[PDB]
């Protein structure tokens, strides 16, 4: 309800709001929360930049899937 | 007091890093921000603020602004 | 694979740290290049069973894993 109150800010740094998962050392899965520049969500999107990940997929899941799948990423 | 509003909030977030789901420490935050209601209401509804800028074009009046 | 997905990393692991073939195939060159006497009594059985060609002592669905928690 208190956040129902309050969507609007929510829905102003939905686009920008990044987020994601780290085994970080309690070994529980952490949700960590961080700023994205609007620019990073801007050029990741248009260019090179989004052929360069399908390019990237294409080269993990016909050549890793494995030990180094986290680590070519 | 803005700037300061950050680094308050900023502990906040630097106290729940370590959450579990219903984890203690966080379900006292939202136990604060229930008990703080209205009250953090208003710093949330500070921010409606460019935001209204459209609301200028609108009826302006001489290019610079002024309405 | 996927069993062994639930540990982080983990199937890669199962199939080097854990059965990873081979090393049935060094143990078979253990047991062959081991005198008859000087056996333990889990390579003995294996020794046995091997030359009954029964084939039972090869992990099957069960693993270390599966057997524990």
């Amino acid at each position: 309800n208190f956040l129902e109150l309050a969507e609007s800010i929510l829905e102003y740094f939905r686009p920008y709001l990044g987020r994601i998962e780290i085994m970080g050392a309690s070994r529980r899965i952490e949700r960590i929360y961080f700023e994205i520049s609007e620019t990073n969500r801007a050029q990741w999107e248009m260019p090179q930049v989004k052929e360069s990940k399908r390019q990237f997929i294409f080269d993990v899941v016909n050549e890793g899937g494995e030990a180094e799948k986290m680590e070519l990423f | 007091l803005l700037d300061l509003q950050k680094d308050m909030v900023v502990m906040l977030l630097s106290l729940l890093e370590g959450n579990v789901v219903n984890g203690m420490i966080a379900r006292q935050m939202v136990d604060m921000l229930v008990e703080s209601s209205s009250n953090v209401e208003m710093i949330l509804k500070f921010f409606d603020m460019i935001v209204g800028s459209e609301a200028f074009q609108d009826y302006v009046t001489d290019p610079r602004g002024l309405i | 694979s996927d069993y062994f997905d639930t540990t982080p990393h983990g199937f890669e692991t199962h199939t080097l740290e854990e059965h990873n073939l081979a090393n049935y195939m060094f143990f078979l060159m253990y047991l062959i290049n081991k005198d008859e006497t000087e056996h333990t009594g889990q390579e003995s059985y294996v020794w046995k069973m091997y030359q009954e060609r029964c084939w039972d002592f090869f992990p099957a669905g069960d693993c270390f894993r599966k057997q524990y928690e």
